[PDB]
């Protein structure tokens, strides 16, 4: 009696869609044709002021030149954490100018996520593993082994579980490990929504798939870039999502499955790295830009020569950070 | 909420088919018994009858003390088989056609209740089309005053300048 | 999606032409059923109303049948003319039966 | 004429006085040892509360092969293979009428977020109609 | 091609339905006479070698309908002629307006080929369709007498 | 049955979303008459100026 | 029901309902105005007092003073609830064809064989305007507003007069003779007319063109002035003529209801403010309430 | 299959709820309408009390034969209880022979 008072209500309430379509439709020519005839945080105009105010380029050796991954301690700042082409995993102090540790163990690095415990650091890289490291005894204590070169890292909300891509094809929770049979084609960036059950992995073939952590399902899908993703962001929000590909970034709400905002930057400009602050949003890649979210530009530099490989915010905004395949890693 | 049935006359199946892929990316984006119980569904899982006792009708003459049992069996179930077809006999087919008369009963009353049932299913949808022509009319009313407004407020503004 | 779509629509369009339009007949054929023979007292519309007979029609009927008549002759009805134009038009009509017989048109009436 | 529990046709056919409907004395005094309470109408209902109906007899014919020997073996046989094959098939009946509901409500709240999003898309075209005008 | 009694004031009628030639008129008279529809209805017209017709619920001249809704169309066949005194046809208000009734011819009728439905002929009761057709009748070809229709029993 | 079930059902639905069909379009109307009704009054005065 | 009341003498001419749906008057030839109930359907008084034949009732939107338009030029007025004169509107020097009412029941517009027009105050006594043509003048009608006159007289043109201007404004055309009864509708924005030709036509109020020429009833040699009116949506258009019957329109263009019931020529057709009720009137001193269910 | 008071086939069967027995609706009708009573147990009872005969409701039968698993299982009841029969005809002729 469910079932048939549903189908039968369901395909009513399809034929409304078709008398509203037409009706929207007959709108637009008729117009078109007669148209025609937190205290702490900083505040947009205290940011617009920022200036280049350090750029360290030792973290990372001058013989293999190149800082390609960037994250900043949730719990504290002023701890750096970097990758470099050097294929070493430094965590450096802000404030004291030092580099805390240099931790090695056999490919350049291209992901690295920073746990607020302080203590704990996360990498990954084309040599396909993904390492857990000790800060204060300068150790790896896991290597967690995809099969080809892991593309994308996200540290889960509990702090205890990590999401990674990989251009292998499937996408891993370290104890799961899953692969769309349909999509079937490599992934190239992975992050985790901050509520901790669902999931972004952008693809190579231009999509943003969405999964469910505890159904290990795909959700949806959100098409309409084109090229390989390169970059994908959840607000802290929690209902905006910001992803990247091969010039445009477009701006997803995620309680309508639509894409609301596109900002289309020349098709020279390559996005690698996209990050929320909710009140702002940075870009990274052949620049570094920051928008205001709410009126969607606010800053822009061009301090670094070559590819800024990635992007992040201070605690309350109060710096930005970003790294180069020039070397250096900025603070503005 | 509203489509109205009946007064549209102009549904195409190719407005289906529209229709269905905006609800399909809509979709896209949203994504008591004991012992007895077991070896039943075990029964029906497996789909395996439980042997029954294939013994009684083959047998074999010089046999043993265990054909001995077997014989006695078939004489006993054959008396009784014997007795059991005469009292059938006796009322024969009397007590068949009988029954008969019992099952057509049992039809008629089925077919009854078939048309009570279309005659109610058949009248609430003829209450329903008044519904639809009643308001199809306003809907029509509604528009034709809608394209005069239209073009009214044009002409009245052509002549101002 | 495509099977269950089409049994749905089938049942929603289809259900109405049968008992529906023998029923709103029949309340039709009451109302005027209840307004007697000859006295349409339920308000019908025009096409509604005419109702034709329907049959093979008497072929052996004369001209002496056919009509309706009231009182043998002809069918016969009271009339509201106001009396002027009964006299007025009188007038009129013998006029034009004398002019046949004088054979006389006598020009027309004028100022 | 037929039982409203298990679908049989009654050899002692009782009706209980709440709710006008004819139960097997069986299977309804079951019923009331479990729960007391009528089946279909779930009002109090107890075993003195029945009152049993009279017939002229049900008549079946035992068929014309009728020995100790089919009734134990192949009529019997048949019965269990019947009741068994049939509730397996029921329950799949209903594990599938669950997953087509799920798809049922899923597609139905599809549509209202449609109607939803194309009723303020309408109202708004229209009125930048009327808006037009001036 | 299954038959039907009627059960007048007068006597017995049996008749058959030639319903390999018309399908829908035989499916019309067939469900309504079963139905109980044709049940306690007056034969308003006669008339002396002609015709008596029938199939009048409202009793007026201007009543009747079909099991299909309303009105449906004529099936024609150069087979089926009026060719004899007792034969099954549906009376109709045009072309294709053929309600629930029908008459039996008392006599031949060349003319009402190729409008009227033929559906059937009297198979039995030849003799109380000639005494039904020969009763006094008022000048608007009525029956004094209203000659009901008792029961509709369909074979 | 099923079919009873869902025309009977089918009635109740729909005979409460008519009226809100309806009282939209009416309010949407009575707009319309609005913009006609104040259209008309500046033509009105281009008698006024002559 | 329909309810047939007897009651006039002689031809009756005009019935009304009050402007709130709880009366008829009514009065033609008799010299009487007999005023009536709605919902035990029986009489009232008997207004006395006109010497000539009355042409024309009609209400004051106050539902309690009536106006009258004899054949001897008088207009009277009379007080509803206890039935006395108020007043003689002497002006016209001839028989007073048409009356017109506003919503401030205070001016009212006359209509004579002397061609000519004549606003009236309830409180002069005398013509506030007069505005003389040339033909004997025959139907009139005056807007909601309290703003624009219509005029319909002999040459088939209907004239269009204001009350601030008194010129010559606009002239409907395409009708070729006689006007019997304008009517404005409930909103202001549309007229409706009976000619001699059976042309039964709607003209537009503000652009000027027809709408929709309704053909199908008959005026003949009995001269009388027919009438016509506006349902309360403005859906119905109820047109009646000298063929005894009553031609109700769709307003699209389609006759709807046309019921007989009528032994003589029908003069003026209303409806009734709210439900659905048809006063017809005709010589013959007979009335019927033609309803839908 | 027959009405108890007329002794005709009902063609419009309603069951009483107070003596169990299949009456003629419009004969039980005229019945409660000439005094309020059930006419076989003389109880009260009302047009109200009195049922339809209706099918069951969502569960299908089949008709009343041998292969269905209740009658099979009380033909096992007549089987035995007639064999217990036939062993008191020889224990009963033994006690005398012997």
């Amino acid at each position: 009696q469910e079932l048939s008072t549903a189908l039968y209500s369901l395909d009513a309430a399809l034929r409304v869609i078709s008398r509203l379509t037409k009706e929207r439709d007959e709108a637009r020519e008729a117009l078109a044709k007669f148209s025609d005839n937190l205290s702490s945080k900083r505040k947009r105009t205290k940011l617009q002021p920022k200036w280049a105010t350090d750029d360290a380029v030792s973290q990372l050796l001058q013989a293999t030149p190149s800082t390609i991954l960037e994250n900043l301690e949730t719990e504290s700042t002023t701890s750096f954490f970097p990758s470099p082409e050097n294929s070493s995993f430094v965590l450096c102090l802000h404030k004291d100018e030092l580099l805390c540790l240099d931790i090695q163990s056999e490919g350049s690095a291209l992901a690295c996520c920073w746990l607020t415990s302080s203590k704990i650091a996360v990498a990954t890289a084309d040599a396909i593993s993904i390492f857990e490291f000790p800060v204060s005894s300068s150790g790896l204590q896991s290597v967690g082994e995809i099969d080809e070169k892991v593309n994308f890292l996200q540290a889960h909300p509990s702090g205890e579980y990590l999401l990674a891509a990989s251009n292998e094809k499937c996408y891993i929770f370290s104890k799961s490990q899953v692969y769309n049979i349909t999509v079937a084609q490599h992934i190239t960036s992975l992050a985790v929504h901050p509520d901790g059950n669902l999931f972004v992995a952008g693809l190579e073939n231009g999509e943003l798939r969405f999964f469910e952590t505890s159904s290990g399902n795909e959700l949806t899908k959100f098409g309409p870039h084109s090229s390989p993703v390169k970059t994908l962001q959840f607000g802290e929000n929690g209902y905006w999502l910001v992803v990247t590909t091969n010039s445009d970034i477009f701006i997803w709400d995620l309680r309508k499955s639509e894409l609301v905002q596109k900002i289309p930057l020349q098709t020279k400009v390559a996005a690698v790295s996209l990050d929320i602050t909710q009140l702002l949003v940075s870009s990274d890649g052949e620049t570094l830009y920051v928008h205001i979210y709410v009126k969607s530009r606010c800053m822009s530099q061009t301090h670094v020569s070559s590819i800024s490989n990635l992007v992040w915010l201070n605690e309350l905004h109060q710096l930005l950070f970003s790294t180069s395949n020039g070397a250096i890693l900025r603070l503005g | 909420l509203d489509s109205l049935p009946y007064f549209e006359s102009t549904y195409n199946e190719e407005d289906r088919s529209a229709a269905a892929q905006i609800v399909e990316e809509e979709l896209k984006r949203s994504g008591s018994d004991r012992l007895e119980n077991a070896i039943v569904a075990a029964g029906k899982g497996e789909k395996l009858a439980a042997i029954d006792v294939q013994r009684y009708i083959q047998l074999k003459p010089p046999g043993t003390r265990e054909s001995l049992l077997q014989s006695a069996v078939v004489w006993e179930y054959q008396k009784s088989r014997n007795d059991n077809l005469y009292l059938l006999e006796k009322h024969g087919e009397k007590a068949f056609d009988s029954s008969l008369e019992a099952l057509e009963v049992q039809l008629e009353l089925l077919e009854k209740e078939l048309v009570n049932t279309k005659k109610l299913s058949q009248g609430c949808n003829r209450k329903r089309k008044h519904y639809q022509m009643e308001v199809g009319a306003r809907l029509a009313e509604a528009e034709v005053k809608f394209g005069q407004l239209l073009q009214s407020s044009i002409q009245c503004r052509v002549a101002t300048l | 999606e495509n099977s269950q779509s089409p049994n749905i629509q089938p049942l929603l369009h289809t259900e109405n032409l049968a008992p529906a339009v023998v029923d709103n007949v029949k309340d039709d054929l009451i109302v005027s059923k209840g307004g007697n023979s000859r006295e349409l007292a339920r308000n019908v519309p025009v096409n509604e109303m005419v109702q034709p007979a329907l049959g093979p029609a008497n072929p052996f009927v004369t001209k002496e049948q056919d009509s309706i008549k009231n009182s043998i002759t002809g069918y016969a009805e009271r009339e509201y003319v106001p009396n002027f134009v009964f006299n007025q038009e009188y007038y009129a009509n013998t006029h034009a039966i004398y002019g046949k017989r004088n054979f006389d048109d006598n020009e027309a009436t004028t100022s | 004429m037929f039982c409203s529990i298990s679908g049989e046709t009654p050899k002692e056919p009782v009706i209980s006085r709440v709710s006008g409907n004819v139960y097997e004395k069986r299977l309804i005094e079951q019923v009331i040892r479990e729960t007391s309470k009528d089946p279909v109408t779930q009002q109090e209902c107890t075993l003195e509360d029945l009152v049993p109906v009279k017939v002229p007899d049900f008549v079946r014919p035992r068929p014309p092969s009728a020995t100790s020997l089919p009734a134990l073996l192949s009529l019997f046989q048949e019965e269990w293979d019947s009741v068994a094959l049939e509730q397996f098939e029921l329950r799949r009946n209903l594990t599938e009428t669950k997953q087509e509901l799920s798809t049922a409500l899923y597609s139905l709240d599809a549509a209202l977020r449609v109607i939803s999003r194309l009723t303020k898309e309408r109202d708004e075209a229209r009125e930048a109609l009327a808006k037009f005008s001036d | 091609m299954a038959n039907v009694e009627l059960q007048t004031s007068l006597g017995k009628i049996l008749i058959e339905l030639y319903t390999e030639h018309a399908p829908k008129t035989c499916q019309n008279f067939y469900t309504l006479a079963k139905e109980g529809y044709y049940d306690g209805v007056i034969f308003h017209r006669v008339i002396p070698d002609f015709v008596i017709q029938g199939g009048d619920p409202t009793g007026t001249g201007r009543g009747g309908t079909s099991i299909y809704g309303d009105k449906f169309d004529d099936e024609i066949h150069s087979d089926l002629h009026h060719t004899g005194a007792g034969i099954l046809s549906m009376a109709n208000a045009g072309p294709n307006t053929n309600s629930s009734q029908f008459f039996i011819t008392l006599a031949p009728t060349p003319w009402l080929d190729g409008k009227h439905t033929i559906f059937g002929r009297v198979v039995s009761g030849l003799s109380v369709c000639k005494r039904m057709g020969l009763i006094r009748t008022d000048s608007s070809d009525r029956p004094i007498e209203p000659l009901k229709i008792i029961k509709a029993v369909a074979l | 049955r099923k079919n009873l079930t869902c025309y009977e059902f089918l009635y109740n639905q729909e005979r409460l979303a008519l009226p809100n069909r309806l009282e939209a379009a009416e309010i949407e109307l009575s707009k319309m008459q609005q913009i006609e009704a104040y259209a008309q009054q500046d033509y009105a005065r281009v008698t006024g100026q002559n | 029901p329909n309810l047939q009341m007897f009651g006039h003498t002689a031809e009756v001419l005009v019935a009304r309902f009050d402007p709130s749906g709880s009366y008829f008057a009514s009065g033609g030839m008799d010299r009487q105005i007999l005023l009536w109930n709605v919902f035990d359907v029986k009489n009232y008084g008997v207004l006395n007092g006109c010497k000539g034949a009355i042409t024309d009732l009609q209400w004051s939107r106050d539902s309690r003073v009536v106006y009258c338009s004899s054949s001897d030029t008088h207009l009277m007025s009379w007080d509803a609830v206890s039935g006395q004169k108020i007043r003689k509107h002497k002006g016209h020097a001839g028989v007073v064809n048409a009356l017109d009412v506003l919503k401030v029941s205070e001016l009212l517009t006359s209509v004579s064989d002397d061609c000519t027009m004549k606003v009236w105050d309830s409180r002069s006594k005398d013509c506030i305007k007069t505005i003389e043509e040339k033909y004997p003048l025959t139907a009139v009608a005056i807007a909601q507003q309290g703003t624009q006159v219509f005029i319909g007289g002999i040459d088939g043109a209907i004239k269009i007069w204001d009350l601030r201007n008194n010129h010559c404004s606009h002239v409907l055309k395409g009708h070729k003779d006689i006007i019997t009864s304008l009517a404005i509708s409930k909103d202001g924005s549309s007229l409706l007319s009976n000619s001699m030709d059976n042309t039964v036509r709607i003209f537009d109020v503000k652009a000027q063109r027809q709408l929709q020429i309704f053909e199908g009833a008959i005026h003949g040699q009995e001269h009388n002035l027919l009438g016509v009116a506006w349902s309360r949506n403005s859906r119905f258009v109820g047109a009646g003529s000298s063929d005894k019957n009553v031609y109700v329109w769709s307003a699209t263009g389609d006759l709807r209801y046309v019921l007989p019931g009528h032994e003589g020529s029908v003069n003026h057709v209303d409806f009734h403010p709210h439900q659905d009720i048809i006063l017809s009137c005709s010589s013959d001193r007979t009335i019927f309430l033609g309803e839908l269910n």
